[PDB]
Order: C-alpha cells, then structure tokens, then sequence
C-alpha cells in the first residue's frame, strides 16, 4: 500500500510529471518527507479499483469530471483550505471540485482545445470546418496533409460534435439532468456526419492518435492540429514556427470543446493526508511551484491569482481561455465515466464503417 | 361689449367648468361680457378639483368663495376680491401663505383654512381681516406661532386650532380677543399654557383641552391646573362638559389635580 | 433579435414593482440574463442575474432579499421583482443576455452582455440646504474664530450650532439663531437670520477644538452643514 | 436628564438591526425623539422624528423605505429598525429631542450613539474621467481592476439615451460587427481601450466591466467629447 512518511503522487503521462518531481523533492529537502510521482498508463481507470482496496497514491491529478464519481463512492478527502488561501486562487475555479458541498480537490490550471497550425505552410489558419475538405487537395499538391488530431479520445472530437447544439447532460433545475442526454440531437448527428465525411475521403484516418498526431505536426507533415497547452513544449523544441489560434466554427456556430480544469485530490484512505495538504497549499500551489510544472508541461490558465498574472503576456493562453469561453465546463457527476466511454465507442464505430452516424449514437443514449 | 368666451379668463377646464355652471350656460366656449362676471357673488366649488383660479381675479362680487377639496397652489389671485366675506379653503394642498394674501379682504367675516399642510403663518397675515368673527384653522401641520398674530382680530368671537402641531403658544397670544366665546386647543402638542395666557377671555364659554401631552412634572402647568380648577364648566370634550379630558401625559391622570409640592421647576 | 422590457414606472417609497423582458432572437435557454441598472448621474450598477436553465440566481448586496429574479423558459420572458424600495433605487433599469457559459456552472463568471434591452425607468418617490462655507478652520488660544452657514432659503430665524469634538455626540451651542444654550459660555455667540447665519467664538481655547456644524429646523427634511474642524 | 442608547451592532448585508434609546430625567412621553444619522467622513443627515405621543412619524424621503420608528411610552424607550441592511448604513446613529418651552425650541440631549457596522471588492478605475480628443485622433483609455482579474474584461459604448452596445470582450477581442478601428489589450491589472482613428460617431461614454468573480463591477465611465 502507501507507507506514513511518504506521498505517492499520480499524474497523467502527457502533463509535466518531472517537474512536479522537481517540487517534490523541494518538499523533501525541508520536511523531510519523500515524493514520488508516478504516471501509470489509464490512470483515471485504476485509481477507483485499487482506492475501494484501500490503496493507491495519495494525491491523483486529472480533470475535475472524474472526482465527482470519486467522491461519491467516498474514494477522496474533502479538503479544507482556509477562506485566505482560498483568495490565492480565481474564485472561478473553485466551482468545479465542488461535489456535493464539499470541496474535494484544489484546481491547478484551466485547460481548453485550441487550433494549433503550422505558421510556414499556413499562415492564414481557416475560419471554418468547411473549407478544409477544400484545403486537403491543395495540400496534397505538396504531399503535406491538411488537419491531424487524436481520433482515440473523445475528448477531442467532441468540439466537433457539440458544435451545432450537441450536449451531455442538460443542466436544468440546480441539477444535470442524468437522462436528458443529447448525444442523438440534430447538431452531434450533424457533427459527427461532418467528421465521418472528413475519414471516407481521406482527409483523416480513423486510426490516428495521440502518437501520430503530434508525431506529424511536429516533422511538418501536417498543416494543424488540435491539442491541449502540454503539447506545446514537445512542438517548441522541434522549432516548427507554429501559431495557436481560435478553432473552426461549424455551420456558423464556434467549435464548443469541453473544458476541464486540472486538479489535485487526495485519497480519503491515505495516512498522509496532512502532508499532502502541506505539499499542494504550501509548495505546489505557489509561484516557484507552478513554474516548475509549467516548464516541464505548460498547463494552460493556471488557477493561481499570482502566477497567472506574470503568465498573461503569453499570446499562447489567450487563445487557450479565448477557445474556452466557447462551450461549457465538464460536469462532473458520477455519469461521466459512462458517459465518455458510450462517445469513443459511437465516435470509433461511426470512424470504421461499422455502424452510420444515427445508429451510433442510438446506441449512446440508451445509457 | 368685449364677447369674452370664458376659457380665456380661466385658463383652468375645471374652474371655467364651474362658472358655466354659476351663470345658467348652455356650452363653455360661450362669450360672456363683463356684466355677467359681475353676477356672480357666490362661488361653490367645494369638490371639484380645480388646479389654478387663475382667473377670478375679474369677479368682483364673490362675497362667498368655497374651494374645498381641491389642488390649490396659488391663491394669489384672490387678493383683489375685496367684498370677500366667507372664504372656506379646504382639502387644499398649500404649504404656506403669502405673505400679505388677506390684506385687501377687510370684510372677511369667517374664514375657514382647513386641511392644508399649512406649517407656519406669516408674521401678520391676519393683521387687516379686523371685522372676523369665526376663524377656523383646524388640521393644519402648525408647530408655532407668530406673536399677536391674533392681536388685530378684536371682533372674534370662534376660533379654532384643534388638530394641530401646536408646541407651544406664545406670551399673551390670547390677550387681546375679550370677546372669545369657543377656543379650541385639542389635539396639539403642548405640555404648558402660558402664565395667564386666558386671563382676558371674559366672554369664553366653551374651550378644549384634551388630547395634549401637557407635562404635569413641569411647574409650568400649575398655571392651566389653577384654571380647569376655577373654570371646570368651561371646559367641554367629546359628549359634554369632561374637564377632565385634560388628561397629564403618562400618567393620564387629570391636569386640574397637580398639586404644586407634586412638580419641580428643575424640570424643563 | 431583441429584448423588449415592461413595467416601469412610478411606486411609492416601500412599495412593489416588476419588470419584464422579453426575449426573442436568440437560443434563450442557453443564456444566462442580467439585470444592470443606471443611476440619473452615476455609472451602471449591475443589480442581479439568473441562468434560464439551472434557475441560478445571485443578487448584489445593495438589493438581497429585497429583490427576486426568475425566468419562464417556456414563455422566453424573465422577469425581476422588486420589493420595499427605496428612493436610492431610482434608476433605469437594464436587461441584459449573456449567452455563453451558462448552462454549466461558471454561468456568471465571465460575461460580455451583448444584447440589451431598451431600459424601463423606475421613480420611487412619494430641500433646505446648509452650506458651511469652510470646512477647515486655524487659530490658537486667545482666539479669533467665526464659521459661517448659509442656507438656500428662508429659514426665519431658526438654526442650531452643535459642538462635537471626536468620540463624542454633539453638544447643543446655540438655538434659534440667537440664544446661548445653558452652560455655554459668553465665549459662544451666534448670530444672524434668512438665509446667512454665523457662529462666533472668542479666546479659542485647547478643549473648543473640536468640529462644530449648523442644523436648520424650520422646514423639512431637517438638514444639516458639512462640519467645520478647527485646528 | 440622559438618552441612553443600545449597544453597538455588526450585521451582513441584507439583515435587520433595531436599535434603542432609552430616556430618563424628563417626561418622555410629551417631547419627541429625532434620529440622525452620521457617516464616518461626512456631515450629519436627519431620519425621521416620531412623538411617543400618538405616535406618528415623518421620515425623510430618502429613508422612508428603511428606518421604522417606533416607542414604548411605558419604558420610556423609542426604537429604530433599519431594514434592509446595505454597507452604505454603515454609521453612527444618534437620538436627541425637541424640548419645548413657549419660546425655547432645540434638540437638547444627543444619545451617546449606535455604532452599526455592516461587511461580510473589485474596483475598475478607468483613465481619464472624461477626455476631448478630436475627429482623427488616437484615443487611448486605460482601466485598471484594483484586485487581479484575468483576461475577464469587457468595454461598452453608451451614447445618450440608448443601450450600451458591446465592443470587446475577453480584453483584447472585438465583438461581432464592430468597427476596425477599435481594440483591446491587457498589461497585468490594467486595460486599454485604443481607437486608432475617430469616427464622428464615437463621441460617448465608455464603460469597462470586470468579472473574474461575480459581484459584477463597472468603471465610472470615460466621456469622449467633440
């Protein structure tokens, strides 16, 4: 299990795990006490099996849509940060790791889905969905192909799919709606149609991820993609002269991604609880904390009132929070975790040949 | 021979709407000449709601003008209606007097200013009016009042003050009527009379004193409990003679007996 | 696309009041609306808001528990209702859409109030001024001090002078223009009528410093000067 | 003789206080108890005045909606509520009387006071109040949120007597519709509004708003004149 003494942190393998490593052993050179970060492969899977046994990390980092369904089963500590630490923070923020109440994580940054483009190949980005099906052969006059992104994760494709008024749970009555769920409307029907035409085509492939999508923006092969503020470091280092801007509207309405806010919860098992409330109230969620993070992996709008200041400049965070105030925020009940497996399987079906569009997403609503 | 339609005259629908009903008209935009403006020696307007009587400035006859109920502002115009006798200005919301509006109206017999939200009076408004006999000032919102402001009026013989503000009567305010039968005094705020204040009124026979938060720890109301004692079929309420409706304030126990080891001048 | 208020108009101080704004034009369940209100001389003061689907409301301080926002999805009108006013509500009043965020939560962080509604003029209703020519005085003891107080009408004859030095309620100096309230000394002298009025006071002395205002009497609302502080 | 005052209060916005003052050494009941209010800063302002006699009451109009006035002729106290609560209230509160003697007309005897204190800001300060800068020139208003905000703010025109339209948003993005010539830009804690030319149709009130946390905050507003 975990030992008393020692944190056992677990964070996503795409965000800055090293540098949080960096602020763990800030912790250790004056309390004393060892950090480890760990990023276990589908993370926000095994911690609700290996947390019910009585074991796992102390402190888990994800998207605040799953604490709900943590919380719930009672897997997570509320936490109890004083009205005064709570001013360090936008008074935004703390919305989202609210469930119930009680506040069960502290937000660490605000992340949102912004169009990145090659800026030598092309440097007047497109307005619209619409005219890439269009912008494909002209760039197939190159060999270059013309918009590239993870196909996996629904995450990413869902912009795409809410875009003309498609939806998760309808927010009606101080509650989200568990059975109105619009994963069938004519917008996500219409959507999803849009990115099926997109595969059939061939101006994408079904079979592209995380791994060949930034695996191709970063060689030049590919005009844009569509990723999250942790891409930016690996594409900063290839020197490929890049832009981050708003994404393509469709059918007039802008592209509408789900935003999520990185945060730190504890295990409601852990014997450390008080070290690790020490570890995020005093050393991560500070200036020479965050920056260590951000260095490693940039984390977007950070929900520190004082590092986000001297982070404003950066062009690079407007576009993030300009592409967020489009869309709502993750929900974050317990049927998310329902609720993103039934996409990626209507998204990938719909993405082979397997089922149409009206067909997978039937499928999705019947729970 | 000027054929004068009637609303020129009175610019008000309202007032000229009366006058069509004082001389026996048929329509309102009829012409009338001076000699039937000169008919008109009683105007009853009592509760029609009349703005400005702009305009009755040319009715020289009107021995008996009765406003009551209406919105009055400016009565200025009733300065040159010398053969005034009853003048009954009632309902109107006027906060004060002119000063010298009553001037001229030396054949005043009886003038009733009611129900106005009247707070002072000039400082000899009724200085001319000397032929009055019944003045009623009741339901105003007078606090004080001016220094023998009733110094002039030696013929009255009514006068009524009930349902005011009244604090406090000034020094002999009442020296020079002598010919007084009904003072009312009800339902104001004084605590004390002063010193033989009703010293003169030798032809008083009915007064009321109830509902005044008079302050019988005071010494100062030795002067009125001396006088209910001396004068007690003087002084009337509600049903009939009740002197004791001059009831001390908290106590509620009768003015005519405070004793005087039973107050202290220390207090006032 | 518009939005069309209703409902304005004159109510006596206390009384009730309920503005409507209709709404057409744009997908109203998705938006959240505003209520933003504008003095007669002052900037605009958002007053309330409310999230047509998660029925969200929340009030700036200035009106909590007074006022009461709400919404009828159906009918795509929202309506704020307006309790025991006060003359300081005055104003006209503003309904503004939000769109955007709402429908999660965040539904009132963050907003752009693109379109607004024409405005709807709101009266709540059902004055003697003294000026204190000087607010600072200076002197030292075996003084020459006079503060003056002017007033923009006729008050005959009747206004009060108030000593107050700090941490205490005001002494009563004078009354009615002319009259040396008992136990102040002849140091203290007040003089004047109409509308121009003076306090007057000889060998200041260590315990006259202190800040002495003018208060008029004769009509309503009793008002007072500005308070003159002496050095 | 002394009026006697209740104890010091500190309620939330919104709530009721009633405070009292107690008289003693005169006949309470026949003289009538005034109520003033004193904000720390500025002169004195009268409330209301209610005789516990009848008792009856005027109010001055710009409290008629809040303070209530009320006495108990039996334990010689009158009584004032104040309802509701907002921080403006935030003050010093006074009772005296209206002593009378013929000719001797005064407020006498001032109660010692009622403390009253009333909290649980953003403040966008805009530069400058108003400025008068011709047809074709560059105007440049800056305004700065007390507090850190984010990208949050937003800028609106108001020309007299009609809504105000919508010019930026996010701080640094133009609105739908709206001309070239204005934009938006952020430098920490304070935000420019700059029209590159000057259009005849631009001379009005610009108003930035801030809300990186809802209570919702204006500027006083910048006047452009021609």
């Amino acid at each position: 299990k975990i030992e008393e003494g020692k944190l056992v942190i677990w964070i996503n393998g795409d965000k800055g795990y090293n540098g949080l490593a960096e602020v763990g052993k800030k912790f250790e050179k004056d309390t004393g006490i060892k950090v480890t970060v760990e990023h276990p492969d589908k993370l926000e899977e095994k911690f609700p099996q290996v947390a019910a046994t009585g074991d796992g990390p102390d402190i888990i980092f994800w998207a605040h849509d799953r604490f709900g369904g943590y919380a719930q089963s009672g897997l997570l500590a509320e936490i109890t940060p004083d009205k005064a630490f709570q001013d360090k923070l936008y008074p935004f923020t703390w919305d989202a790791v609210r469930y119930n109440g009680k506040l069960i994580a502290y937000p660490i940054a605000v992340e949102a889905l912004s169009l990145i483009y090659n800026k030598d190949l092309l440097p007047n980005p497109p307005k619209t969905w619409e005219e890439i099906p269009a912008l494909d052969k002209e760039l197939k006059a190159k060999g270059k192909s013309a918009l590239m992104f993870n196909l996996q994760e629904p995450y990413f494709t869902w912009p795409l799919i809410a875009a003309d008024g498609g939806y998760a749970f309808k927010y009606e009555n101080g509650k989200y709606d568990i059975k109105d769920v619009g994963v069938d409307n004519a917008g996500a029907k219409a959507g999803l149609t849009f990115l099926v035409d997109l595969i059939k085509n061939k101006h994408m492939n079904a079979d592209t991820d995380y791994s060949i999508a930034e695996a191709a923006f970063n060689k030049g092969e590919t005009a844009m993609t569509i990723n999250g503020p942790w891409a930016w470091s690996n594409i900063d280092t290839s020197k490929v002269n890049y832009g981050v801007t708003v994404l393509p509207t469709f059918k007039g309405q802008p592209s509408k991604p789900f935003v999520g806010v990185l945060s730190a919860g504890i295990n409601a098992a852990s014997p450390n609880k008080e070290l690790a409330k020490e570890f995020l109230e005093n050393y991560l969620l500070t200036d020479e904390g965050l920056e260590a993070v951000n260095k490693d992996k940039p984390l977007g709008a950070v929900a520190l009132k004082s590092y986000e200041e001297e982070l404003a400049k950066d062009p690079r965070i407007a576009a993030t929070m300009e592409n967020a105030q489009k869309g709502e925020i993750m929900p974050n009940i317990p049927q998310m975790s329902a609720f993103w497996y039934a996409v990626r399987t209507a998204v990938i079906n719909a993405a082979s040949g397997r089922q149409t569009v009206d067909e997978a997403l039937k499928d999705a609503q019947t729970n | 021979t000027v054929s004068t339609p009637i609303k020129q005259i009175f610019p008000d629908d309202a007032f000229a709407e009366t006058i069509k009903a004082n001389l026996k008209k048929k329509s309102v935009t009829d012409a009338v000449t001076q000699n039937e403006l000169n008919s008109i020696d009683q105007i009853i307007a009592n509760n029609s709601d009349i703005k400005s009587v702009q305009g009755i400035q040319y009715l020289p006859n009107v021995r008996y003008l009765a406003l009551g109920g209406n919105k009055l502002h400016d009565i200025s115009a009733l300065k040159e209606l010398t053969n005034l006798t009853y003048l009954i200005l009632t309902g109107n919301q006027l906060q004060s007097l002119p000063n010298g509006v009553f001037d001229k109206l030396t054949n005043l017999k009886e003038l009733v200013l009611v129900e106005n939200q009247l707070q002072s009076l000039p400082d000899g408004v009724f200085d001319k009016l000397t032929n009055l006999t019944y003045l009623y000032l009741y339901h105003n919102q007078l606090q004080s009042l001016p220094k023998g402001v009733f110094d002039k009026l030696t013929n009255l013989t009514r006068l009524d003050l009930d349902n005011n503000q009244l604090q406090s009567l000034p020094e002999g305010v009442f020296d020079k009527l002598t010919q007084l039968k009904q003072l009312s005094l009800n339902d104001n705020q004084l605590k004390s009379v002063p010193d033989g204040v009703f010293d003169r009124l030798t032809s008083l026979t009915h007064i009321w004193l109830l509902n005044n938060p008079w302050d019988c720890a005071c010494s100062d109301i030795l002067y009125l409990s001396r006088w209910i004692s001396q004068h007690p079929g003087l002084v009337f309420g509600y049903l009939n003679l009740d002197p004791d409706s001059a009831r001390c304030s908290g106590t509620n126990t009768p003015v005519r007996a405070v004793t005087e080891a039973s107050t202290s001048p220390s207090k006032c | 696309v518009q939005l069309v208020e209703s409902g304005g108009g004159l109510v006596q101080p206390g009384g009730s009041l309920r503005l409507s704004c209709a709404a057409s034009g744009f997908n109203f369940s998705s938006s959240s609306i505003h209520w933003v209100r504008q003095a007669p001389g002052k900037g605009l003061e958002w007053v309330a808001s409310i999230s047509s689907s998660s029925g969200s409301t929340s009030y700036a301080d200035s009106v909590k528990g007074r006022f009461t926002i709400s919404a009828d999805t159906s009918k795509n009108t929202a309506y704020l209702q307006m309790n025991s006013l006060t003359a300081e509500d005055t104003a006209v009043y503003y309904c503004a859409r939000y769109g955007h965020w709402s429908w999660g939560r965040w539904w009132n962080y963050w907003v752009a109030l693109d379109y607004w509604g024409q405005g709807t003029l709101v009266t709540v209703s059902s004055d003697i001024v003294m000026t204190q020519s000087q607010k600072f005085m200076s002197t030292s003891a075996g003084d020459r001090v006079s503060i003056t107080c002017k007033a923009s009408q006729n008050v005959r004859t009747a206004v009060a002078w108030y000593q107050q030095k700090p941490g205490q309620s005001p002494k009563a100096l004078i009354y009615l223009a002319s009259n040396r309230h008992t136990g102040v000394p002849d140091r203290f002298t007040g003089s004047g009528s109409g509308t121009d009025f003076t306090l007057t006071i000889s060998n200041v002395q260590s315990e006259d410093l202190a800040d002495y205002f003018c208060l008029q009497h004769w009509s309503y609302p009793y008002t007072f000067g500005g308070g003159t502080k002496l050095e | 003789v002394q009026l006697k005052e209740s104890g010091p209060e500190l309620v939330k916005p919104g709530a009721s206080v009633k405070m009292s003052c107690k008289a003693s050494g005169y006949t309470f009941t026949s003289y009538v108890i005034h109520w003033v209010k004193q904000r720390p800063g500025q002169g004195l302002e009268w409330i209301g005045y209610i005789n516990p006699y009848n008792d009856g009451s005027k109010y001055n109009e710009k409290f008629k909606g809040k303070a209530t006035l009320t006495s108990d002729k039996s334990s010689s106290t009158a009584y004032m509520d104040l309802s509701s609560l907002t921080s403006e209230d935030s003050a010093v509160y006074y009772c005296a009387r209206y002593g009378v003697r013929g000719d001797y007309y005064a407020v006498d005897y001032w109660g010692q006071g009622t403390s009253v204190t009333v909290s649980s800001d953003i403040q966008m300060t805009q530069s400058p109040s108003s400025l008068s800068a011709s047809v074709g020139d560059r105007v440049t208003i800056t305004c700065r949120a007390s507090q850190s905000v984010s990208s949050a703010v937003a800028w609106y025109q108001q020309k007299p007597g009609k809504a105000p339209k919508l010019l930026i948003y996010s701080a640094s993005s133009l609105y739908s519709g709206v001309p070239s010539r204005f934009s938006g830009s952020r430098s920490g804690t304070d935000f420019t509004l700059t029209i590159s030319s000057l259009q005849p149709e631009d001379f009005a009130t610009y108003y930035c708003q801030q809300s990186s946390s809802s209570l919702i905050t204006f500027g006083q507003g910048t006047k452009v004149e021609i």
